[PDB]
RNA sequence: UUCAACCAUCAAGCCCUGGGCUUGUGUUGGGGACCCGCGGCUGCUCGCGGGCCCUGAAAAGCAGUGGCGGGCGUGCCAGCCG
């Protein structure tokens, strides 16, 4: 059964998401950010649920890297809502190509437990071992693109399910929306 | 005033009961 | 049927007026035997 | 300007003897408080959509002048600080008109019931607000504010010119004696609310008042609305008028061009 | 059987059609349904009628939800009898009630160009209003010298 | 831990001669304790009164409906002592009372008034007169079934 | 007892009374040590600091290990941190003693060989690559094995510290650490021959090389001057392969 | 271009058991659940409209 | 089976050193008198926009205008434009 009190509040939700995203439309107007999936408003409208499904945000705990340009800046603050993001630093990115680094071969998810699966998928970029990788994403080169494709989503895990208390409680608390800067670096060494 | 204040207010017409005067 | 639509709205109005924590688990004894339970010494 | 200010003189002459001998049929006081209303009419409307912040227009015989005047100052937070201003270092007739001052913190917790927008509309006459939050207040204030054009709030700069800013600490004020000359020539300044429509009307003045003083406020009102507010300047003024709030409205200027330009002549 | 009609008032914004229709469609499926609302603006008045395929189904709905307190409203719900239900309460119902925008037709009304035909019988009409109004000025011992209106 | 901070603050304005009034604000809480609550009741200072539906001894709330009638008071019955608890800092309480809020909630107080009014009260006024109890057990019941239907038959 | 008391002030919605009572949980998720401590534990296993000397290959092994494994809830991130840290920490006390012995590049891993205080030490270290968990291993089991290990491991580093009259527990950079530091991110103050075989020589560090194996060989067998590729991180001598004071550059491209 | 071989993590729980600090088990995956039965409580039993 | 909060508590751009200007679009529904402005309507009237009061977030048919796409010509669109 669903309450009257939950449709009311859904209609709401949807009309301030329609009025958050005409106004993105009619104002219109690189760096490397780290962007994570976290919980939102339940029904979401077909631009940004396009746009998540074009970064390959579906899931929760789901972690991107992308490149800071004019329209993934646009794409950015139309998602927002459903986002985390930041200025992932080198240990961060370092430590999640490392311990979570998971490749697309075949459409697979293959682990990175070897540099050759890097030779035979991005060796015609030159990039020839995981440090080449790190090297590309962090700089931000030229194939940044193909890095970032190669990289399957990483999977983040929840700290609170280590306590009994708040087993059923999400970690990333929604309403802190924008830019999170440097302190996206906290909750990736948390849930990394 | 206020029709919230009055709703608030409001009470019956019998007059309030003390124990002993107050301070 | 009449009965069913009924039965509809009645639960409807049973979730609308109390919630939906309708049903409660019981154990099941397999003996007709109770036992006192085992505490910490 | 196309204006003839002889005419204008004529018209508040004629308006005011009007005023006065409906009102005479307390007389006095009747004849106060009676404002007067400048109407200009338009080719097109003057505006793709309601604007609800107000545009000022500086006069020479200042508006809201009489000490009964209520006047309430909205601020971002906080609103202790501009409350300690007004009680320290305002000019005292300033301290009199200023009846309250209210934070939009406060004004979102105390006033979102519509009865309560209602009683704050009617305790005070004129409402000024920093253009810090002043986008915020259709929302805080409702059509009770904002379905009449009255007693909109009137934007005023209260911010210092050059991370989340801690009220406390910090206020982000400019000084004070700007602050009073800034709610000094707003609380003076007459009105200009723009909406999708052919008419426009401005409060320049009050019966009491003298023609003449009446003619100039209405001259330089003409002057600065044409110039900054209407598109297409002259060429889409059609007419203006004055008038009474129940008298009827007399021309000041009328166009001999019922039409925006020859592109609307097509054969 | 017989259908059952309940009227429902203090709406809080946000109960609409469709929020209407699948709360109420949880107690029976729901023949008809329409929100009432003004042409000018589309704005809701805050009360609708809906038709239920089922009369104590309706019944049944409508104790359960009067004096309901949803975002500050307590709700009204009544179940109106068959004798007063108006033959044309349903009309326009179960579909949608369009926001037009009258006051930019009316703008672009004043934008798009006419003929000299047009422009004569606008320009005929524009002195019969000075006219009126210069003799009605006549009385207030106003004069005003209007410039001629060239005609195209 | 909120009463030792106060107490911390207006000793410090004790201390730079100060009254405690002028650092501390008029509270506004909710009101409970029973003997506490009646009095509030009969000095008609209550706005709204919440009473438990599980106080045993019964008579402790038993009169309070009737109190609460002759004052004009609106009152509601409400399911837990133990919930009333959590509103208090206890692990039961008899009755709440509020008398008066801040200016912000004045308004939903008011709406909450007028709700307690129009949905509960009214709706109990015919079956609050009427005597409980008297339900039969299940084979009872049964057999007073099988018993009419054979004398409708017969 | 102390969590069915948080579950109670979480249910009556007591989140001052609930935070304040979950501070006396110690909970590694926040503290980076185990849950319960294990100081007492130590001494009864342990009778002798040889004793110890003799299961630092079991310790080591399982330790550096876990410092390159993902978070869980059986180990958390900032248990795994704190493995690192005490990984890093004992690598800097065989530099500066010039302990390391040998090392062998096999197909498992590298194996590391030192002597400390004449006993010998192998311990076997994983190459930086993703590590598969499989269910095969009882990995909750191995945490508590984690948790026993670190607790030694921070007193083995504290007594060989204090031998050698250094300043325990070293001075942490989280700036450097943060910016990729690793090994740099630490200063080792003082309190209050096969060692010199690198000692003339300056290298640089190619991206595609290994860089905390290298680092660490070279450092304990004599290097001061090791530069590497900015993307390995701060820390480094110099970061411009065009430095002319380079002698030796480590490559693996073909 | 070396491909390692094994699993450290697999061979230190070997070690473990071959060692003898601690026997071999299997993972269950699945616990046995308690046989409970479904009841209806008596409030929305006696709920009546 | 959560009725919370979350716009800009200032940004950007002009003038080029003056502290001013521009943009950033965001309003519960009803009712009563009544002066106007402009569009149609032969005209009344009907629209669009103002002026004066009233109101617990109040409410008992009267629904009125044209199209793109999408769904099955259409009392269908949790999609737009006019």
């Amino acid at each position: 059964f669903k309450r009257a009190e939950k449709y009311v509040k859904e209609y709401r939700e949807q009309e301030r998401e329609k009025i958050r995203l005409a106004r993105i439309a009619k104002q219109q107007g690189a760096k490397l950010v780290f962007v994570i999936r976290i919980k939102g408003i339940n029904k979401i409208p077909p631009k940004p649920r396009k746009i998540l499904q074009l970064l390959r945000l579906r899931q929760i705990n789901n972690g991107v890297f992308v490149k800071v340009t004019k329209a993934t800046a646009e794409m950015i603050k139309i998602v927002e809502p459903w986002v985390a993001y930041g200025y992932p630093n080198l240990k961060s990115v370092r430590e999640l190509i490392y311990k979570r680094g998971y490749g697309k071969v075949n459409g697979q998810r293959i682990p990175l437990t070897d540099n050759a699966i890097i030779e035979e998928n991005l060796g015609k970029y030159g990039i020839i071992c995981i440090e080449d990788l790190i090297h590309e994403i962090f700089t931000v080169g030229p194939n940044f693109k193909q890095a970032a494709n190669f990289l399957w989503p990483f999977k983040l895990s929840n700290p609170n399910g280590g306590f009994r208390p708040r087993k059923f409680k999400h970690f990333i608390e929604g309403g802190d929306l924008g830019n999170r800067e440097e302190h996206i670096n906290a909750l990736i060494r948390a849930m990394n | 005033g206020l029709k919230a204040d009055e709703i608030i207010a409001q009470r019956s017409a019998l007059p309030a009961v003390s124990v002993r005067k107050r301070a | 049927s009449k009965a069913a639509k009924g039965a509809q709205a009645k639960k409807a109005a049973q979730a609308a007026l109390k919630g939906v924590h309708s049903h409660k688990k019981t154990k099941v004894r397999k003996s007709t035997t109770f036992h006192r339970p085992k505490t910490l010494v | 300007i196309p204006v003839d200010p002889d005419q204008t003189l004529k018209a508040c002459k004629a308006l005011l003897a009007h005023i006065k001998k409906a009102a005479a049929a307390d007389e006095e006081s009747t004849v106060a408080e009676t404002p007067i209303w400048l109407t200009l009419t338009t080719k097109k409307h003057i505006h793709d959509s309601h604007r609800l912040q107000p545009g000022k227009i500086i006069l020479p015989h200042p508006l809201n002048t009489s000490e009964e005047i209520s006047v309430c100052l909205i601020t971002a937070d906080p609103q202790r600080f501009y409350k300690n201003a007004v009680a320290d270092e305002f000019p005292e007739d300033l301290r009199a008109k200023i009846g309250r001052v209210i934070d939009i913190s406060h004004l979102k917790a105390k006033f979102k019931a519509y009865e309560a927008q209602r009683k704050l509309f009617s305790e005070h006459d004129v409402f000024l607000a920093d253009t810090r939050i002043i986008n915020r207040l259709p929302k805080a204030l409702g059509k009770t504010f904002y379905k009449t054009t009255t007693k909109r709030p009137i934007p005023v700069v209260l911010m210092a010119q050059r991370e989340k800013r801690d009220p406390l600490e910090n206020a982000n004020a400019r000084p004070i004696p700007e602050i009073v000359a800034e709610i000094r020539k707003a609380i003076g300044a007459a009105l200009v609310h723009l909406s999708p429509s052919t008419n426009t009307a401005i409060k320049v003045g009050y019966a009491n008042w003298e023609p003449e003083k009446l003619a100039a406020n209405i001259e330089t009102v003409i002057r600065e609305l044409v110039e900054r507010f209407v598109p297409q300047k002259w060429q889409n003024v059609r007419n203006f008028y004055v008038k009474g709030p129940e008298t009827a409205a007399l021309p000041i200027y009328q166009t001999d061009e019922l039409w925006l330009d020859e592109s609307k002549v097509v054969p | 059987s017989q259908p059952g009609v309940m009227y429902i008032a203090r709406l809080p914004h946000g109960f609409y059609e469709h929020e209407l229709r699948g709360y109420f469609s949880q107690f029976g499926e729901i023949t008809r349904l329409r929100v009432v609302r003004n042409k000018k603006t589309g704005a809701s008045r805050h009360r609708a009628f809906i038709e239920f395929a089922d009369a104590e189904v309706a019944d049944i709905a409508a104790r359960t939800m009067d004096k309901y307190l949803l975002f500050g409203h307590i709700l009204t719900c009544k179940i109106v009898p068959p004798a007063q239900v108006h033959p044309d309460l349903f009309k326009g119902a179960n579909r949608r009630f369009k926001v037009v925008p009258w006051n930019k037709m009316a703008g672009r009304q004043l934008e798009r160009p006419l003929s000299e035909s047009q422009w004569q019988v606008k320009v005929a009409k524009e002195e019969q209003r000075r006219a009126a109004r210069a003799e009605k000025l006549k009385e207030m011992g106003y004069e005003f010298e209007a410039p001629a209106l060239k005609v195209p | 831990q909120e009463k030792k901070e106060r107490l911390l603050r207006e000793a410090t304005a004790i201390k730079e001669g100060k009254k405690k009034e002028d650092v501390s604000k008029k509270p506004y809480t909710v009101k409970y304790g029973l003997n506490h609550v009646v009095g509030l009741i009969e000095n008609k200072k209550a706005s709204l009164v919440l009473i438990a539906n599980d106080v045993d001894p019964i008579e402790l709330v038993v009169f309070l409906p009737a109190l609460c009638r002759k004052m004009g008071i609106p009152y509601a019955i409400i399911k837990g002592k133990a919930r009333l608890g959590t509103l208090v800092h206890k692990k039961t309480a008899a009755v709440v009372a509020i008398t008066e809020v801040r200016s912000e909630d004045k308004n939903e107080l008011a709406k909450l008034i007028s709700a307690v009014k129009e949905g509960y009260l009214e709706k109990v006024e015919d079956t609050r007169k009427r005597w409980g109890g008297g339900i039969m057990g299940f084979k009872a019941q049964k057999r007073e079934e099988k018993r009419k239907k054979s004398l409708e038959t017969a | 007892a102390l969590e069915k008391k948080i579950s109670r002030a979480l249910g009556r919605g007591d989140v001052s009374n609930a935070a304040r009572l979950e501070r006396n949980a110690n909970l590694p998720e926040k503290t980076g040590k185990p849950r319960y401590t294990l100081n007492h534990i130590i001494r009864e296993r342990y009778p002798t600091f040889q004793d110890a000397l003799r299961d630092l290959d079991d310790c080591l092994s399982m330790l550096f290990l876990f410092a390159n494994l993902p978070s869980t809830t059986a180990v958390p991130a900032k248990m795994i941190a704190r493995c690192e840290r005490l990984c890093h920490e004992f690598q800097h006390y065989l530099i500066v003693t010039h302990s390391l012995r040998k090392s062998f590049l096999s197909i498992k891993g590298i194996y590391y060989q030192a002597n400390i205080q004449g006993e010998d030490i192998l311990w076997l270290v994983p190459y930086k690559f993703n590590q598969r968990i499989v269910g095969d291993v009882d990995f909750r089991i191995m945490g508590t094995f984690v948790e026993f290990y670190m607790t030694l491991l921070g007193f083995v580093n504290y007594r060989l510290y204090t031998s050698i009259g250094l300043k325990y527990p070293p001075k942490f950079d989280q700036v450097k650490d943060d910016q990729g530091a690793e090994l740099a991110a630490f200063s080792l103050e003082g309190l209050n021959d096969p060692s010199q075989l690198f000692a003339n020589f300056t290298f640089f560090l190619s991206r595609e090389t290994p860089r905390q194996p290298l680092e660490f060989i070279l450092r304990a067998f004599g290097c001061k001057r090791i530069g590497w590729d900015a993307v390995l991180g701060e820390g480094a001598f110099t970061t411009d392969e065009s430095d002319p004071r380079i002698t030796h550059q480590i490559i693996d491209r073909p | 271009r070396l491909k390692p071989e094994g699993n450290l993590l697999k061979d230190r729980y070997r070690s473990m058991i071959v060692r003898g600090k601690l026997e071999a088990r299997r993972k269950i995956p699945f616990r046995k659940q308690a046989k409970t039965k479904l009841t209806e409580k008596w409030t929305f039993k006696d709920f009546r409209i």
